[PDB]
């Protein structure tokens, strides 16, 4: 519901539509659509790249407890802080015995 | 079935056309489901698929075609994952407009004998993401590998929601059959690669085209640079698959002040110079009928020396020559696809750059160019090289193509291939293809 | 009982590393930034290096530069007021030694304003107990750290000290939740400081490490990394003082070697030598580093003896001894012949410590440093009664008594050598 | 434009193709006959894409 | 060994169900890249071992 | 018969982190503390138990 | 395998990736010697091999 | 990633074929 090209002056047609010209193609064959030229077809762009020095790391967990007789003590620290429900994963031989 | 002669080529091109019109109504949510189970099944078959291209073709090492088939099948599933090219793109509602998209049609294709498998995984994971199809047309020496890899991608796409015959391939080809798959009415693209043999005829066919070419890229060494390092990197990136990777090194321009220390250093590690009668024997092998030979392309170092007549040790890597003339006549500036090279002499820095502009425009296209120097005491010399050369990449203290594995080179650089052009004339730069050239977009307005 | 081994989450380190890591705290969710800085490091162009990179992507920032050589419990209270006037999300420290401590106490009184300072000076005073619990930190903030000098590993350890304005008293904090969530160790920021600050700090690390091997809390986790510090500080330190910026390789390894030793004294408390130098370096106005440098050669003859005063069941049977452990440095470091005894290995260590102080250019005794013979016999008694209770004697196997800790303070003024 | 594409050089072209108008039954007639009649007597019908 | 390797997978597809297992086998396969990041973990769990 | 198949893994888990191409001055001191311990106590923890 | 692979990391090795493990990282052979000293299996006077 | 020498397949079945009979690899 709108004419093709544009109107004159004395009206309030839609304003931000590009002109009819400035709209071309790249071929002639068949089923070829057009697109709007401008200052991006006349600009070929390059890239340069230098050599940056890499970076290393040294990452760990927060905490490692260890010594003879330390499984019950540390495992009390998980229940004083807020924690309610606990899942467990285990092999088979570690469940038919008392581990 | 098999496709032998022209009497049924007009039957294969009709079946896919019946399917593409069934593909171009899917929605965005079940096309990003094919794109997943078609990349994985190309990466999970990287080592039955390289070992089958070495026994027929006759070149290449098995150890380097395994870390190249995995780099062109996961870079292409790390950037084009979330880029909407179906249905609706954008929507601005100040007055009412939208920007729907549609595909083109049917994409022809051509494939060389150099990388018979990598540049077929790459053309079947974007031609399957933008709702279209392809048709191949391989080379005689590798007709078994290319047809294989375009079958694994298919039969894994069928069983996730796809139609039946979306991809097809000739078998048992020749020249006379191929010229009918470029003038047929119902195909409208051509993605050609190779040397300057077929890309030159593709641009002139009455149809649009793009081409993935290669032009002889130079190396420049000045005086301020390090020597102990920038001779052992050039020597690595040329014995990688025996020097057939697109956009490798082909010429080494060097200034005079250190020309007598970047000569014997080559001879000690892996080099073997030549300056006498042997220079004319090697000069009559890589040029037979005004074009390149197919008798050495991909072969190792010492064997071509056997074609001429003399002998060389076994553990050599490259053959270096040395000349001073730079045009058509002398055959060391044409790209060769072989472990060879050519070194020139020059007076000072400002003239070496003048002796590289003339090499680039000989090959027709600009791909790369690399410079070895210091980058913290000459900020004015690394920027003067960015306003006189004409390519798309400019490398500083870094090899051309890439390294292997066992190192921490820069990771987010695109591969050497997937980088083409739109012409052949002169002073033409390249740019990277992808899913924005195969998508024409519209506008509606209420 | 049960030892531990705690550390931060991450330590990035190499030449050319600060602009990369800092790109990691803007790709995640972070919008508001606060900075802490010493006075000298704002008038020059150091603190602009991290302010411009943040600004281009867009995050608001405000500087805060009034922290002197020591905090006084009044300037830090100004930060809690400036903190809750802008609602920050990341606290980026900067500096070396002093300015990081003050940026650690303003953070705990930003998550918990109601907490008065009488509760955080009697429930946490020594890291060997575990009965109490410290509140959860890191709800609306997380900390960063950067280092600028080489010799103080205060970026991966939970030690923080402040003094009072009124009485002139000291209040230490210590508990394993003030440690930052990301350290950074760059060497491009230390190539210009002069050749008088790179022989105190570079001699501070040697004392910060050669007590973590002899204490009574060193496990088979911390014994290792300490022996990597002593080795990297006899090949490169003499070559970082005579050349400076001309040999940029050697300058990097010294700087990547103190923060190594920092990991050692954060999981096993320090000896006595790092106590007597506090008071001798904050009451005569000496900078820290020269003090423990003038006393390390005098304690080694003090921990090696029969020691009639030594607590039993620990440091006598549960831990082997403090003598033979000094030998195992004298053969891994390479200062002994194949055939030797225990005693002769000690002396050839002690000579190596004197020939290092010579070529580096430091004095011998306190007298040449600028202390008159007027305020040293009238203040030796209020001074030697402080080293007994300023967070030491947990280590240092020889249980000291006060009537012998003043012999060391009185034979390191005339130059003599302690002996029984 | 047809000879330009075939010269051995890149090219683009600003063309014109006969564009149609479609009128169905549900539409208004008193308006969509007086707009087509305006945009064709504008410079006597030489504007591209009329 | 064997169970612990499976208790690091059972956690990640519990905090992020809509993410499949065919996406986490082509981005992250060697620890030298640092380009593509991992979705943040530690919201509604924390793993002892 | 499971204090040797396991123990010899540690020796081999450590005598490759002191030769590789990613080692720093951090991860060497710890990977040396393993070999020294494992020569003075392993032949005792198999003959006796 | 650990008593066979060691002799295949101390040789000339014609094919070696370059710009790392040739000039940035020192070498492989000499680092297999430092373990022979720190671990106490060397006389005071010997060669590398 | 480690293992400094860039291996090659023809020299990685000689190790699996000389530690089975009991011999010792050598060049
Ligand atoms: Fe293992």
């Amino acid at each position: 519901n709108t004419p093709a090209s544009q109107g004159g002056i004395g009206d309030l047609y839609n304003f931000k539509l590009a002109p009819s010209l400035t709209l071309g193609c790249g071929s002639w064959g068949g089923n070829s659509i057009s697109e709007n030229v401008g200052p991006k077809h006349l600009i070929n762009k390059k890239t340069v790249a230098k050599r940056a020095e890499n970076m290393l790391w040294h990452k760990l967990p927060k905490s490692i407890y260890f010594r003879r007789g330390s499984l019950p003590i540390a495992l009390d620290e998980v229940i004083t802080d807020g924690h309610k429900r606990a899942l467990i994963v285990t092999d088979r031989f570690l469940f038919n015995n008392g581990y | 079935m098999a496709v032998t002669n022209v009497a049924e080529l007009n039957a294969l091109v009709e079946r896919v056309k019946k399917a593409q019109r069934e593909y171009a109504s899917f929605t965005q949510e079940q096309v990003d489901k094919i794109f997943r189970a078609a990349a994985l099944a190309a990466a999970d078959a990287r080592i039955p698929l390289a070992k089958m291209a070495v026994a027929e073709s006759g070149m290449g090492i098995v150890e380097d075609k395994v870390i190249k088939n995995h780099f062109a099948s996961e870079y292409i599933y790390n950037a084009y994952k979330d880029e909407k090219t179906c249905g609706v793109l954008s929507e601005d509602d100040t007055f009412g407009t939208i920007t729907i998209a549609e595909p083109i049609g049917i994409i022809c294709g051509i494939v060389p004998t150099t990388n018979p498998t990598s540049t077929a995984i790459f053309k079947s994971l974007i031609s399957l993401k933008t709702r279209n199809a392809i048709i191949f047309s391989p080379h005689p020496r590798a007709k078994d590998a290319t047809n294989k890899a375009a079958d694994i991608v298919l039969q894994a796409a069928i069983a996730a929601g796809a139609p039946k015959d979306l991809i097809g391939w000739i078998d048992q080809p020749s020249v006379e059959l191929s010229n009918a798959l470029m003038h047929h009415p119902d195909i409208n693209l051509i993605l050609a690669t190779g040397g300057p043999g077929m890309v030159k005829a593709a641009y002139s066919s009455g149809k649009p085209a793009i081409g993935v070419g290669a032009g002889n890229t130079p190396v420049v060494i000045d005086e301020t640079a390090d020597i102990k390092r920038a001779v052992a990197s050039v020597l690595m990136s040329k014995t990688f698959d025996n020097g057939v990777i697109c956009a490798s090194e082909q010429s080494v321009v060097v200034v005079d002040s250190v020309y007598d220390a970047v000569r014997e250093r080559f001879a000690t590690h892996g080099g073997y110079l030549l300056q006498g009668k042997e220079l004319k024997a090697v000069q009559d092998v890589i040029l037979k009928n005004g074009a390149l030979n197919a008798a050495i392309v991909g072969q190792p170092a010492y064997k071509i020396a056997e074609l001429a007549g003399f002998s060389v040790p076994e553990n050599t890597k490259i053959l270096i020559g040395e000349v001073t003339v730079v045009d058509e006549s002398e055959p060391f500036a044409h790209e060769k696809l072989s472990p060879t090279l050519a070194m020139y002499r020059a007076k000072d820095f400002e003239d070496a750059v003048e002796k590289a502009e003339k090499l680039v425009a000989m090959g027709g296209i600009g791909h790369t160019s690399c410079l070895y120097t210091d980058q913290d005491n000459q900020p004015a010399r690394v920027s003067y090289f960015g306003q006189k050369m004409k390519t798309a990449r400019i490398l500083i203290n870094t090899p051309a193509s890439q390294g292997g594995i066992g190192d921490l080179y820069n990771f987010k650089l695109a591969p050497s291939l997937t980088l083409g052009c739109g012409s052949w004339g002169g002073n033409s730069i390249s740019e990277n293809v992808g899913p924005k050239h195969l998508i024409n977009k519209k506008t509606v307005a209420k | 009982n049960m030892l531990w081994h705690k550390l931060p989450k991450s330590i990035y380190f190499r030449r050319g590393s600060l602009p990369i890591a800092l790109d990691e705290v803007i790709t995640d969710g972070h919008k508001r930034a606060l900075i802490v800085t010493d006075r000298f490091l704002f008038n020059n162009g150091y603190a602009d290096q991290i302010t411009s990179v943040l600004k281009a992507a867009g995050v608001e920032t405000e500087v805060f530069f009034e922290v002197e050589a020591d905090p006084t419990l009044s300037i830090v209270r100004k930060g809690a007021e400036l903190a809750n006037s802008f609602k920050p999300d990341v606290i980026i420290a900067l500096g070396g030694g002093s300015p990081m401590d003050a940026a650690k106490i303003m953070w705990v009184m930003y998550e918990h304003p109601e907490t008065h300072f009488e509760e955080l000076a009697l429930r946490f005073m020594d890291i060997r107990k575990r009965i109490y619990k410290f509140p959860k930190m890191g709800v609306k903030a997380k900390m960063i750290a950067v280092t600028t000098t080489s010799g103080t590993g205060s970026e991966v350890t939970p030690f923080a000290v402040v003094t009072d304005d009124a009485t002139g008293q000291k209040y230490p904090l210590a508990d394993y939740a003030l440690t930052p969530d990301m350290a950074i160790v760059d060497a491009n920021l230390v190539m210009d400081m002069p050749k008088s600050l790179c022989a105190f700090g570079g001699l501070d690390a040697v004392t910060h490490a050669m007590e973590a091997y002899v204490s009574v809390l060193a496990s088979e986790f911390s014994d290792g990394q300490a022996l990597q510090a002593l080795k990297l500080l006899k090949e490169y330190l003499p070559a970082s003082y005579h050349e400076g910026s001309k040999n940029p390789v050697a300058r990097e390894r010294v700087h990547s070697a103190a923060t190594i030793a920092g990991i050692a004294f954060a999981n096993a408390f320090l000896g006595v030598c790092h106590s007597m130098a506090h008071k001798l370096g904050s009451q005569f106005h000496i900078p820290h580093g020269l003090a423990n440098a003038l006393l390390i050669c005098n304690v080694i003859r003090y921990n090696a003896n029969d020691n009639p005063t030594k607590q039993t069941a620990f440091s006598q049977y549960d831990r082997p001894q403090a003598r033979r452990r000094y030998a195992e440095i004298a053969d891994h470091l390479g200062l002994s012949a194949p055939g030797d005894r225990t005693a002769a290995k000690i002396e050839k260590l002690l000579a190596w410590l004197e020939t290092l102080k010579a070529e580096l250019g430091i004095p011998k005794s306190i007298r040449e440093a600028g202390v008159q013979e007027a305020d040293f016999l009238a203040n030796v008694d209020k001074l030697s009664e402080d080293a007994f209770d300023d967070q030491c004697t947990g280590a240092n196997p020889r249980y000291p008594l006060i009537s012998e800790l003043k012999q060391i303070l009185l034979d390191t003024y005339y130059g003599r050598d302690y002996v029984e």
